[PDB]
RNA sequence: GGAGUAUGGUCGCAAGGCUGAAAAAUUGACGGAAGGGCACCACCAGGGGUGGAGCCUGCG
RNA sequence: CUAGUAAGCGCAAGUCAUCAGCUUGCGUUGAUUACGUCCCUGCCCUUUGUACACACCGCCCGUCGCUACUACCGAU
């Protein structure tokens, strides 16, 4: 039961999110690595793989003042700083939801801003390792974040937003877009213009300067547009001259200069590229008079060019050390050292030990490919119908045949014994090359999706777009059987070295095992949440295991099953696009894998509580006062130096404290609560109640409760002494203030009255007539019984 | 039922605007009414490809 | 529709930043501007409670007298819809008393009378909403006035320990 | 037996007394007794 | 002869297997905090069995 | 186990199921001890409706689902 740990991973660079970063390094991000690379020489410098986290990191960002130590933004929300020094995470912050899509450094580099597709925004100490605090505005999400102290961000709501950092908060707010949505940010460095790009094209500029009345600090002092009506993706400005570039996710980007608006902005160059650009990136080269602008392409590349200052040059480039549109085949060697790669428009083989590229080819389409064996030459079937011969040593293309007319050869099987191959399209005919020349072809009824052959050349069997399959004989193309029951249609096959078992993979989410004899379906099995690609075994039992065999499906999951058990053994995540292409090791000792994500991989008690919150509110008032008498003494520095927990509630009052604390409960409990209170307590609580009067509030319930404390304990009051003054302060305070409530509420009543019957005056009657008897509220009351 | 038009009453009876009210409290008050609530043939080459 | 709504979040958030200030005469006109109401009655709720009131205010700040002075009547009317509902509520009701006993002390009653509004149709009319305010202003001078009948106790209890 | 709960359960039906109102006969419909 | 009621026997259908055992949801799924009501399967005052030895129905 | 109750004491019957290695009746004598409280343990129910005056209260909180819209990403 030997389990199977990813061993290699490699065949790219750049995938599809932003943010490059030159340091004459580039550093790129891979799937879930961020690996760095010379751009002179194309041999990736380092990566850096994080054993724990398997999610895609998106956000790449170098500190100012402190290059070889960078922040990183996951998918799943996560960051982590590492250094280039030693390829070490140094700390992980993990407060988002979901997708850090903008990064931020500090001036300094102390403090750290993150910005997520979770719309939330939570900045960091970087001494102090912690949250520190968290902006919330944006309706929806960030799409560009900046520190000034202050913080500029813009998000997709087209909604440019300035917050303060000593007072978390925002002061200032724009609209780039009325209707459309700001996507691109971009500041001048000198702090004195900033520059939103939205989905339009639409370039705003803006003016910026560096609290009861109005403030106001950014002006949009125009708008522009650029050729390209597209969503524009990254505005990188010149960290040094008076340039900037604007770019969305195309085949070209607008560089313009800086000298109303569009005078002051001109367009300096517009660079095609050989591909659409995914994020551009600054470069200035100590010794040149250039500029190195640093795109990273879609279609998985690297590019350098030169831009004159007062044309473009593809300077430099990276691409051999990846596959570049997305891979389709695969065909690992026999002595299983090295193996080609068929891409949509390419064929790379690579040693497996360097796991680094050997050859290159180009080819339009790549459907299928298999080397023959010896290992000299290699086949694809390709979209076109169409057929190709290379061979790996001289690095050239042998030959080529119109397999089929435009009909995309789907399918394609070496002989066992390897004199043949045999073709299989999207036509209706499956056709049979000796090496070559035609042998023999195959009339059936649709078009050919998948087939095999047997281990033994003994029969074969085929799988049509009808989702059903046709085993056949090898030697006579008679009908052996066919199989069924698979709702939609299977899409590969795959049998046993002793062509003794079938798994049968379709795209209704689930394989069939057939015993091969008649042909009876062994187990059905739905094990996959979305179509499972291919299907494979390992050939040799020379383990004991030859049953055992593997599932890539498009959920992005690779799984490992027994068939005489039938059972699930193992299940194999690492890639992120869907899986499209697999191979086993001829020996079975690992496995190869080709994703969508444009890799491959290598697999080996009430009273109570209102007594001591009386307690803690008279020792707020006793250090209140003494902070009174000392600033009475002296307007020198003096902290009231309150509890920790009134200022974690917001340096509220003790008096707000007391009474929310006592507003919370029921009235029940608080009649019995009250009750429950001792002698020491009370006058503590008087003096919180004159306290209340004085500044009066909620004065029913102070009433209400004052005369329950009276009643209670009538006693012991004209017992004491020291209630007398305490209670004629209470006194004068609560007659006032009832007087002051009674007299303004019986003035509102009086002039009601007033305003009420001189209404009455104005609406009486207007026309004298006989009928006098159109000179009234109702209510309903439903009763019951 | 005597509703201003942008603005909704509170179980209170206190007036506030949608447009005044803030996210937290919108998610809050849907789960409150929803409390309430409970308690009354294709080609080869896309399938392939 | 486009201008007007960035004159919208404009004047939106430099309110929000008046909250923040605690900018107080210029928030509530504001406020009554974008016809809120808690936030604006927050607002009222603070400028009746500011700790250190104008002896001569009648809410405590001089500014909001004069500017619930130099009122409008759809202002006015509108305002008092408010009005009805946090009389209605008597947790809030001090505070609803307190404005409108500034806000009869401000603007004469013939005035108040020849409020003429459009939007005044069925229940939301005149007469009704006055009529409203006048009940709950009845059921809270009620309450207060039992109230100090009651409170005469402190005085009584007062003049005992004078006796001792 | 603990079949037939099962299917019982899981298509809830129970042979159970009710509380039907004393006011069927009288109030068919079942007002509200307050305000209209 | 008519109308019913039963009763049994006859007859036709039901009675042709892409197949090989192990959802609904504007209404839903699951918590949590506070507050009440209760109970010799809770607290508290005690009481009283069995459980030690012998006899044996029963049950395993 | 909280009132003719715990327990004691016998006397009889022998009821279509059970029960004589006992069941079930009837009478006899008859106490102590709490008779309160949700603190522990729990169990249930509020936070919707089902009636209006006075009176009082005053927008519970979490993680997801489903729905409409918005825009993004990448193959065909």
């Amino acid at each position: 039961y030997l389990k199977f740990e990813p061993s290699k991973s490699f065949g790219v660079v750049v995938s599809s999110n932003s943010n490059l970063v030159w340091s004459g390094q580039a550093i790129v991000a891979a799937n879930e690595e961020v690996l760095v690379w010379d751009i002179k020489k194309g041999e990736l410098l380092s990566r850096w793989r994080d054993e724990n986290c398997k999610f895609r990191v998106t956000a790449i960002a170098q500190s100012r003042t402190d290059p070889d130590v960078f922040a990183v933004g996951y998918e799943d929300g996560s960051i982590r700083l590492w250094d280039s020094k030693i390829a070490t995470s140094v700390v992980s912050f993990n407060g988002h939801k979901s997708a850090i899509t903008v990064l931020a450094f500090d001036k300094t580099g102390v403090r750290l801003a993150s910005g997520s597709k979770d719309t939330d925004i939570i900045v960091w100490d970087l001494v102090a390792e912690v949250g520190q605090y968290k902006l919330r505005g944006h309706k929806d999400q960030v799409t560009g974040l900046y520190f000034i102290g202050f913080l500029l961000t813009t998000g997709k709501d087209s909604l440019i937003k300035l917050w303060d950092l000593s007072s978390r908060h925002c002061i200032e707010t724009h609209v780039a877009q009325a209707n459309g949505e700001c996507w691109a940010l971009g500041v001048s460095p000198d702090f004195t213009g900033c520059i939103t790009a939205g989905n339009d094209g639409e370039i705003t500029v803006w003016a910026l300067d560096a609290l009861s009345q109005s403030v106001n600090f950014l002006q949009n002092r125009g708008t522009l547009h650029r050729s390209s009506k597209e969503r524009a993706a990254e505005v990188v400005f010149h960290p040094l001259r008076d340039y900037f570039a604007v770019h969305g996710v195309e085949k070209s980007v607008e560089i313009w200069r800086i000298r109303e608006v569009s005078d002051v902005f001109v367009q300096h160059v517009i660079v095609r590229t050989t591909g659409k650009v995914r994020s551009v990136d600054w470069a200035l080269n100590p010794g040149v008079k250039d500029l190195q602008l640093l795109v990273g392409g879609t279609n998985n590349l690297l590019e350098l060019y030169n831009i004159v200052g007062k044309d473009y040059n593809k300077a430099l480039a990276v691409e051999l050390p990846g596959h570049r549109t997305d891979i389709r085949s695969v065909a690992i060697s026999s002595d299983d050292k090295m193996l080609a790669s068929a891409a949509n428009g390419s064929l790379k083989i690579w040693n497996i030990k360097t796991q680094q590229c050997i050859r290159t080819f180009d080819c339009g389409y790549a459907l299928c490919c298999a080397f023959l064996p010896g290992d000299k030459v290699v086949i694809v079937g390709t979209k076109e119908g169409e057929l190709q011969l290379y061979d790996v040593a001289s690095a050239s293309l042998l030959e080529t045949v119109n397999a089929h007319d435009g009909h995309a050869v789907w399918a394609l099987q070496v002989h066992p014994d390897g004199r043949s191959v045999v073709s299989g399209g999207a036509d209706k005919t499956a056709k049979f090359w000796d090496f070559l020349v035609q042998s023999r072809i195959l009339k059936v009824s649709d078009d050919i999706l998948s087939l095999r052959f047997s281990p033994d050349a003994r029969l074969l069997a085929v799988a049509l777009l009808d989702s059903t399959v046709k085993v056949f004989f090898n030697d006579t193309l008679k009908l052996y059987l066919n199989l069924y029951g698979h709702k939609l249609p299977v899409l590969s096959m795959d049998i046993s070295y002793d062509s003794k078992l079938i798994v049968t993979s379709s795209a209704d989410k689930n394989i069939r095992i057939w015993g091969l004899d008649f042909g009876d379906c062994h187990k059905a099995l739905f094990g996959h949440q979305d179509s499972i690609l291919q299907v494979a075994f390992i050939p040799h039992n020379s383990d004991g295991n030859g049953h055992y065999f593997f599932s890539a499906s498009k959920d992005r999951t690779i799984k490992y099953w027994d068939a005489d058990k039938f059972e699930q053994i193992q299940r194999i995540d690492g890639h992120h696009g869907e899986i499209w292409a697999l191979a086993v090791s001829h020996s079975g000792r690992f496995l190869v894998s080709a994703s969508h994500d444009k890799s491959i991989r290598v697999w080996e008690m009430a009273g109570e509580r209102i007594a001591e919150a009386l307690e803690l509110g008279m020792t707020d008032l006793n250090t209140i006062r003494e902070w009174e008498e000392a600033r009475q003494i002296n307007p020198n520095i003096a902290p009231p130096q309150r509890n920790p927990i009134f200022v974690a509630l917001g340096n509220i009052p003790a008096e707000t404290y007391v009474l929310n604390t006592l507003q919370k409960i029921k009235p029940a409990s608080l009649h019995d609560a009250l009750l429950v209170l001792p002698f020491s307590t009370i006058p503590s609580l008087l003096t919180f109640l004159n306290l209340f009067a004085q500044r009066e509030l909620n004065v029913p319930l102070t009433c209400r409760i004052l005369f329950f404390v009276l009643k209670t304990h009538h006693k012991q009051i004209v017992a004491s002494r020291t209630m007398r003054a305490t209670l004629e302060k209470v006194r004068a305070n609560l007659r006032a203030a009832l007087r002051r409530q009674k007299d303004e509420m019986g003035f509102n009543i009086a002039a009601l009255k007033v305003v009420s019957m001189q209404l009455r005056d104005k609406s009486v009657r207007e026309y004298v007539d006989e009928t006098w008897e159109e000179k009234v509220r109702k209510r309903a009351f439903a009763s019951l019984s | 039922d005597t509703a201003e038009k942008g603005e909704v009453v509170t179980k209170a009876g206190i007036p506030i605007a949608k447009q005044e009210m803030s996210r937290e409290e919108k998610l809050r008050r849907r789960r409150r009414e929803k409390e309430r609530i409970r308690k009354a043939v294709q080609s080869s080459g896309a399938y392939k490809l | 529709a486009a201008q007007a709504a960035l004159k919208l979040v404009e004047q939106e958030q430099t309110l929000e930043n008046y909250i923040h200030a605690g900018a107080y005469r210029d928030a509530i006109v504001l406020a009554l501007q974008l016809n809120h109401p808690g936030r604006l009655l927050n607002l009222f709720t603070n400028v009746v409670t500011t700790r250190n009131p104008d002896p001569d205010s009648l809410t405590g700040l001089k500014a909001v007298d004069d500017v619930l002075a130099k009122l409008s009547d759809e202002q006015i009317f509108q305002l008092l819809l408010r009005l009805r509902d946090w009389n209605t509520n008597a947790r809030t009701a001090p505070v609803a008393q307190r404005v409108l006993w500034a806000l009869f002390k401000s603007h004469p009653a013939n005035k108040l009378s020849s409020l003429s509004v459009k939007g005044a149709r069925g229940h939301k009319s005149l007469n009704e909403v006055l009529d409203a305010i006048k009940v709950y202003t009845e059921r809270h001078y009620k309450r207060i006035e039992e109230l100090v009948d009651e409170s005469y106790l402190v005085e009584y209890t007062l003049r005992e320990m004078d006796a001792l | 037996i603990e079949e037939l709960i099962k299917r019982r359960i899981l298509a809830g039906e129970f042979d159970e007394v009710l509380r039907r109102r004393p006011d069927m006969f009288g109030n068919p419909h079942g007002v509200r007794r307050g305000l209209v």
